[PDB]
């Protein structure tokens, strides 16, 4: 069990407490970083699935030195591929969830050093699962990133794919798309 | 383009297989009721 299977990426696992935080509280925590397929798997398989995790928690793997914040550099410019899940099964958002991992470590997209991280939002009532990528102006690589994720989580209309800018996305209570797949 | 990071890719069936086939991080994991084995 010495040798194991190098990845293109390091990455980090975060989980957040709470999405609701006052201005001063640092509800993300960096869990662990990860350069193997091996690590990966085992850093999997002792954590929580996040249909198991508390209402108000994310899980967030981005690549190493990017924080899951949309201030950071690798965000600021960028935006991300929303799926709202409506009344999913657990069993399917794990799986989904999962699937998203897979494409992030695995370098599933061509555009590779486009794709910064992904988050999922539990919240119960409507969860999400979101794609980060760094430039909201890179139409080729967004497109192409969107379409693959399409494919590989077998979407239909049901749950449609939304690209929506970091900077667009500062609102209390919808948001402006860019793409929609 | 032959760059300093070469292409590294894995399919979801092919990082399944290398599943199949298988510190004090437990504490941390266990302080945010994250932990499950």
């Amino acid at each position: 069990h010495l040798y194991k299977h190098p990845l293109m990426n390091v990455w980090t696992l975060w989980y957040l407490e709470n999405d609701r935080s006052k201005s001063w509280e640092d509800m993300q925590n960096e869990i662990t970083s990860f350069d193997t397929v091996e690590d990966f798997w085992s850093l999997y398989n002792h954590i929580k699935p996040p249909s198991e995790i508390k209402l108000g928690s994310d899980y967030s793997l981005f690549k190493k030195n990017i924080r899951p914040m949309w201030e950071d550099a690798a965000n600021k410019q960028g935006g991300r591929w929303v799926i709202t899940l409506n009344k999913s099964s657990k069993t399917d958002l794990d799986n989904l969830w999962l699937d998203v991992l897979l494409c992030l470590i695995g370098e599933a997209f061509d555009h590779s050093d486009q794709i910064c991280g992904a988050v999922i939002n539990i919240r119960g009532k409507s969860n999400k699962i979101s794609i980060w990528t760094a430039d909201g102006n890179n139409e080729e690589a967004a497109l192409e990133i969107g379409h693959k994720l399409r494919d590989a989580l077998r979407l239909g209309r049901n749950n449609s794919l939304q690209y929506q800018l970091h900077k667009d996305t500062m609102v209390k209570q919808n948001v402006k798309s860019i793409y929609t797949l | 383009v032959v760059s300093s990071k070469p292409v590294k890719s894995y399919t979801r069936s092919r990082l399944m297989d290398i599943r199949n086939g298988m510190i004090e991080l437990e504490g941390r994991l266990r302080r945010m009721n994250i932990w499950r084995t």
